C-alpha cells in the first residue's frame, strides 16, 4: 500500500525527516543516501530497518526497486544536479533545500496547490515557520513589504545549510511574495552557538495600512498559529503581535511584528532544534498527498 | 617599524549612529576629507552591511548602492570598501557594489561560524576584489578556537582575518592573545587586523597593543561615530601612530579638521559611553543593539540598560535586533507586577 | 591579586569643566552618590587646588572650603581629598581645609619641582592627614628622573607619588616606564598612583597598566568630568577592575547610577576629544588651558586649537594660563596679516 | 666715603647683588658670608677682592669692622633669625627674602617711606615686578582686588626661594594691599623648567570699575613702566593692557590684564633670569640712599 520514499542527505534534516516518516501512514522509507560512510543518520538508519548507503545518488538508482519519491536534504548545489536526474527517472522529488527547482509549497497556505508538479520545493525552514504568518496578515490587508528573521542554534545547522546561505534568502524572499502574499519580500538568517542551546526564533514584520484593523490582524494571526502548531505543537506566539504607527522612512506605513519560537518533538535534535521539525513536518504532509496519488 | 594601514568605518559603522540616514552630501564631503586626509581604505554600507537596510536594522534613507558609487566618485587615492554579512547581504549585493566601484570587500560572520562566509569569500576573490574576513563578537570565544576561524576564512579566500571587539568587551590581553594566535596561524599568509569599540574606552590602547602583536590592519571612525560607545576615532588612531613612530600615511592636522569641521557638524550626538553602551562593554553586547534598545525603552516605558543586560544574559549574536522587542515587553511587564 | 584604591576626583578636576561653578547641592549629590558606591577617597577643591580661585584660573561660584565641609557632612565611609599646588595654595589653606575635616592632602608640583612641596607635606603630616604626591606633566621627563623627583617627595613625607597624566600625552609603555620606576625607588616606604587624561582615549588603559606594574592608587572622574577631554571614567575604571578581577570596593552598578543619574544632569557639555583636546594630548599641554583657550579664542576672535598649539611649542607648565591671553593677541595680529 | 656692606646669602640673588653693588656710587660691599664652602657666590666674591666666608652670620659678627648694611638673600626663615642679631648689633639690614620682619619697599612706590627703618623689606621678585603696576591702576580708579602671576625659570630659583614659597606668596599678597594700593590681592608663582629656559614673565590682573577710563589707565601703566626701565631696561610690556568687560563672577567689576616681561643684564645668571635683576636693583636703590645716612 505505501509509497516507497528515499531520503537523499543523511544529515539534520534528512535524519530528523527519517523518524518522522515512520510515522507515516502511507509512506515505507526503503532507502537513506548519503556520500560519507560515517554520517549518523545512515547509522540511524540501518538501526531502523531502513537501507543505507554511502555510494550516492548514483547507487539509489541503480536499485532494482525504484522509489515512488525523494526526499533531498543535501544542498541547493546538489539538488540542482539531482534534479533532473530523479526527472529522468520517473521519481518525483519534494527539495527540502533552497535550490527551488520546482514550485514553492508552505502546507499551511498553498498545500494543494502543486500536487502535479515532479518537483515540488518546500523553501527554507525560516520560510515555513513565518510565511504562514506573512499570509495571516495578507489575508485580512495589503502587505506592501514583509520581512523575515530566522535564528537558529548553530549545532541544528549542518555544513548543508551553511553551504547555501546566500539561497536561503534567495528562496525565502521569493515565497514571501509568491506565497506569503506581500509585494516584496526579504529573508535574514543569523546562526547562535549559545549554551544552552537557542530555541529557534523567527521574526515576521509587515507593513500594514496606517489604518488596519489590528484587532483583525491577531486574529487571523492566532487562528493561523493554532493550524500551524496542530502539526508542530512547539510552534508558539511569544507576545502578542506588536503594532507600530506610521514613520516617514515606511512610506507612510505602519507594522506589524510577530515574534515566533518553535520547539521540535526532539525526534534527532533535542527540542531547540526547532527548525528541522517545522520544515520535515511540513515536507511530510506533502509527501502524505503524494503518496496517495494512483 | 612597519606600517599600519587604517580602515574608516565612519560611513559603514557610523552609519548605526546615524540610524541608516546618511545622504550622498555627507558621504561625498567625509569621504573627499578622508581621502585629503590620506586614509587608504573608507568603509561605505549600511550599518549592517550590504543589504542591511529592513526593518530589523533600519531603512537607509539613501540607497547603500547609490552610496557606494558616490564614494568611489568622490575618492582621489582612496580604495572603497563594503562590509556583508552572509544571512543578510548576498553575493548579487556585493556584484551590485563591484559594479559602482568598490574594491575591498569585508566578509563579517559571528565568530564560531565562519563557514558561512565561503560563498562570498569565493564570489569577491573572482571579481578581483581585494578581501577581509570579521570575526565578530570576537571575546566569546578564545584565542585559539578564533585562530581555527580564520584559518576556515583563509583557505575561504580573506587576505586578512580581523579580530572584531563588537561590544567592546575586550581588554588589553585579550587583544594580544588573540592577534598572537591568529599571526601565528595565518600570518605567513594573510595580514590581522583590529576593529575596536569604545565601550569601555580601549579601543585606541587595544589598537595599539593589536598593531605591537602583528596586526597590520586596524579600523577607526571620525569623531568616534559608530555603533555603542563609537569606534576608535580615526583622528586619535593618526595622532598616537604618529607619536610612536609608526606609519599609517595620514595626516594628522589633516585628520583632526575631517573630524571637527566636516563629521562633527552632522553628528546627532557625540559617541559616549553613557551607562547603556558601558552596560554593553561590560556584558559583552553586540554596539549595534543600542539605538534599537533605545527606540525599544521609549516604545514600552522600561530603561534602554535594563534591555540590554537582559540581552548579555541571553547571549545574543550581531543581528538579532528583534529579540530586543520581545525582552521589552517582557520588562514592561515584570516591572508592573 | 592586590586591591587598588580609586580616588575620585568628579568635584576637583571636574572644577575645570564646570568653570568652577559647583554649587553645595552638587557637591552634596555628588559626594553621596559616591560614597554610596563604595568610593573610598572623594577630591573636592577649585580645579587648581586650595586657594585656586582666582582671575588667573577662574572664580569659584561657592567657596571651596565650605563645599569641602558639605562633603565631609556628606560622606559617611568616604574620606575627603584636597589638592593644593604650592605657589598656589598655601599651608594656611590646608589648615582650613583640614579643620573643615578633609583628610587627604594631595600636593601638586610640576614634575621637575618636588622640592617646593617641602612646606606642605610638613604641615599635612603634623595635621595627621595621609598624604600624597603629584608630579604633574609627568610626560616631559624620563623615568628615572621622575623616580628621584618621587624620592624628594617621600622624604618630606609623600605616602604615595603619583604619576600624573596632566596632558594626556602618555602612552601605554610611557606609563609602564615610569610606574616601574618608581616602585624601584619609593615603593618599599610609599603606594605609587596614576591620573590619566583622556585626551588620547588613553586614560583607562594607562590606568591598567599603572596598577599591573605596581600603582596601588588611581584617579577617575565620573562621566570623565575633568579638564580637557576629561578623566579616566570612575565608572569605566570600576567596570574594567571588576572584569580584570581586581578588588576596588566599588559597586559598578551604583558607579554607573551615579554617572547616569547624578553627574550627567549638570555637566554643561559631554566631555569630548575633539580637535583642541587632541592637540593637547598630542603636544603635551597641561589639560586646563582648553576652557581658557576657548574663552580666549571667543575673546580674540582666533581658534582655540591655534592657541593650544602654540602653547605646546612654548613649553608653560600647570598654572601658566595668564600665557594664553598674550598669545591669542600674537594670534590675531598674525592672522590678521 | 662708601658705606660697608655684608651680603649674607651668597646664592642666586646675593650674587647677583654683588656685582651690581660693585658699580654703586655709595656702597663697598666688605664682606660675602654663607654657609657652604662650595657656594659660587663665595668664590665670586674672593675673585673680585671681597672678603668672603663660609663660616655664617657668627663669623660675620665677630668681624672688627661690622658692616654698616647687611643684605640678606638666604631664606625667610634664616633671615627670622638672623634680623635681631643685626638689630642689636645696630646694623641697618635689607631683607631680599619674604620674611617681612620690617615694613615693605617697592622703590617705584614708596622709596622714601620706611628710610628710618632698621629693617626693610623688599617682598619678593614678584612683588618688584608688580607692586608698580598694581600701583599705576589704583592712582587712577580704585582697585578692590588686584593678582598677581610670576613665573620664573626653574634654573634661577635657588633652594633659599623653594624653601619659602608659601611666605612669597603671603608676602607679595600683603605688598598688594599695602604698597599696591589694591583692596585686596593674591600672589601666585610658577616655576618652569623648559630649555631654552624662560625670561621672567609676570601678569597683574586688576579689578576696575565697570565706567573706568581705560585709555587713561593704559597711559599710567606705560608711564609707570618707562620708570621701572629707567633701572632695569629689559622690564617690558609684552602688549596693549588687556581690558575685559564686567562679569556677574567679578561683583560687576570689570578687569585689565598686564603682561609684562622681565629681562636682565646678564651679571650672574643669563639674562632670562630677570627676577634677579628686578629685585637686586630694587635692593641697591633702596640702599644707596640708605647709604647715605649721617
Ligand atoms: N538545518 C536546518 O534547520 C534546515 C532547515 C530547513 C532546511 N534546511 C536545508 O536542508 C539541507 C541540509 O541541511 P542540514 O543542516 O541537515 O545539513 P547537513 O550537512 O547536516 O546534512 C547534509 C547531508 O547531505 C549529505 N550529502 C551532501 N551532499 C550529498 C550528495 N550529493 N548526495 C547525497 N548526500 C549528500 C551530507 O553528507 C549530509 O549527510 C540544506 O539545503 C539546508 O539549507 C536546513
Ligand atoms: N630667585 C629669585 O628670583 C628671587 C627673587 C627675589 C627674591 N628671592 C629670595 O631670595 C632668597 C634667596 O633666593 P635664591 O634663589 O638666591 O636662593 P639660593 O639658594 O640660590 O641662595 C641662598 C644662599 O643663602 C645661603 N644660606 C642659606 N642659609 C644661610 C644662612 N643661615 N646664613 C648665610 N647664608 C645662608 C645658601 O647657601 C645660598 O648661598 C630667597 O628668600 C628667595 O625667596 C629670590
Ligand atoms: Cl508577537
Ligand atoms: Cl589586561
Ligand atoms: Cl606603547
Ligand atoms: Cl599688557
Ligand atoms: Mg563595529
Ligand atoms: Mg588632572
Amino acid at each position: 500500500g505505501k509509497a516507497v520514499a528515499a531520503i537523499v542527505g543523511p544529515g539534520n534534516i534528512g535524519t530528523d525527516l527519517l523518524i518522522k516518516l515512520q510515522r507515516s501512514e502511507h509512506i515505507e522509507v526503503r532507502y537513506m543516501v548519503g556520500v560519507d560512510p560515517a554520517s549518523e543518520g545512515l547509522a540511524r538508519a540501518r538501526k531502523l530497518g531502513v537501507e543505507a548507503s554511502a555510494e550516492g545518488v548514483d547507487w539509489l538508482l541503480e536499485q532494482d526497486e525504484l522509489p515512488d519519491l525523494v526526499f533531498e536534504a543535501t544542498s541547493a548545489k546538489a539538488h540542482l544536479a539531482n534534479a533532473p536526474r530523479y526527472a529522468e527517472a520517473g521519481i518525483t522529488a519534494i527539495d527540502l533545500t533552497p535550490a527551488a527547482v520546482g514550485p514553492l509549497v508552505c502546507p499551511p497556505v498553498n498545500l494543494t496547490e502543486h500536487l502535479d508538479a515532479p518537483n515540488v520545493n518546500m523553501i527554507t525552514c525560516g520560510g515555513q515557520a513565518t510565511i504562514p504568518i506573512v499570509h495571516a496578515v495578507s489575508r485580512v490587508v495589503p502587505v506592501a513589504y514583509a520581512e523575515i528573521v530566522a535564528a537558529i542554534a548553530s549545532r541544528s545547522a549542518g555544513p548543508g545549510t551553511r553551504a547555501n546561505i546566500d539561497e536561503f534568502t534567495e528562496t525565502t524572499a521569493a515565497a514571501i511574495e509568491q506565497v506569503g502574499g506581500a509585494a516584496r519580500g526579504k529573508a535574514i538568517i543569523i546562526l547562535n552557538p549559545v549554551e544552552p542551546p537557542m530555541i529557534m526564533r523567527d521574526t515576521v514584520y509587515c507593513a500594514i495600512p496606517p489604518d488596519a484593523d489590528t484587532d483583525a490582524i491577531t486574529a487571523s494571526i492566532e487562528e493561523m498559529v493554532a493550524e500551524v502548531a496542530r502539526y508542530v505543537p512547539g510552534y508558539t506566539l511569544r507576545t502578542e503581535p506588536q503594532y507600530d504607527q506610521p514613520r516617514d522612512i515606511w512610506k507612510g506605513m505602519a507594522r506589524v511584528a510577530v515574534f515566533l519560537e518553535v520547539r521540535g518533538n526532539g525526534d534527532y535534535l533535542p527540542p531547540w532544534a526547532g527548525n528541522l521539525d517545522i520544515m520535515t513536518a511540513a515536507a511530510a504532509r506533502v509527501g502524505e498527498l503524494l503518496a496517495q496519488a494512483p | 617599524a612597519p606600517r599600519v594601514r587604517i580602515t574608516d568605518s565612519t560611513l559603514r559603522d557610523g552609519s548605526h549612529a546615524m540610524a541608516h540616514q546618511f545622504t550622498e552630501e555627507q558621504v561625498r564631503a567625509t569621504v573627499h576629507a578622508l581621502d585629503a586626509a590620506g586614509v587608504e581604505v573608507i568603509e561605505v554600507s549600511h550599518g549592517d552591511g550590504l543589504g542591511g537596510s529592513s526593518f530589523n536594522y533600519g531603512f537607509s534613507a539613501v540607497d547603500e548602492i547609490d552610496l557606494v558609487a558616490a564614494a568611489v566618485d568622490e575618492a582621489v587615492n582612496a580604495k572603497i570598501a563594503v562590509l556583508l554579512l552572509p544571512g543578510v547581504g548576498t553575493v548579487r549585493d556585493l556584484k551590485r557594489a563591484h559594479d559602482a566601484g568598490a574594491s575591498v570587500a569585508r566578509i563579517a560572520t559571528h565568530c564560531t561560524e565562519a563557514d558561512v562566509s565561503c560563498q562570498h569569500f569565493a564570489a569577491a576573490r573572482e571579481l578581483g576584489m581585494e578581501t577581509v574576513g570579521f570575526l565578530m563578537l570576537a571575546h566569546r570565544i578564545g584565542p585559539e578556537e578564533l585562530a581555527r576561524q580564520a584559518r576556515i576564512m583563509v583557505d575561504a579566500g580573506a587576505q586578512c582575518v580581523y579580530v572584531v571587539d563588537s561590544a567592546g568587551a575586550l581588554v588589553l590581553s585579550d587583544v594580544q592573545a588573540r592577534v598572537q594566535a591568529l599571526v601565528r596561524e595565518i600570518g605567513h599568509e594573510a595580514q590581522v587586523g583590529f576593529h575596536g569599540h569604545q565601550n569601555l574606552s580601549l579601543g585606541v590602547a587595544n589598537s595599539v597593543l593589536a598593531y605591537q602583536n602583528g596586526a597590520r590592519q586596524i579600523d577607526g571612525a571620525l569623531c568616534a561615530l559608530g555603533a555603542g560607545a563609537g569606534n576608535s576615532p580615526t583622528e586619535i588612531l593618526a595622532a598616537t601612530f604618529e607619536r610612536l613612530n609608526i606609519e599609517t600615511g595620514v595626516n594628522v592636522q589633516a585628520a583632526l579638521a575631517a573630524a571637527e569641521e566636516v563629521v562633527r557638524p552632522y553628528l546627532p550626538r557625540l559617541p559616549w559611553a553613557d551607562r547603556a553602551a558601558i552596560v554593553q562593554g561590560y556584558a559583552g553586547v553586540y554596539s549595534s543593539f543600542l539605538l534599537h534598545a533605545e527606540r525599544a525603552a521609549e516604545r514600552y516605558g522600561v530603561p534602554a540598560h535594563e534591555i540590554l543586560q537582559r540581552v548579555g544574559e541571553a547571549g545574543y549574536v550581531g543581528g538579532q535586533e528583534d529579540m530586543i522587542i520581545d525582552i521589552a515587553v517582557q520588562l514592561a511587564e515584570e516591572r508592573h507586577g
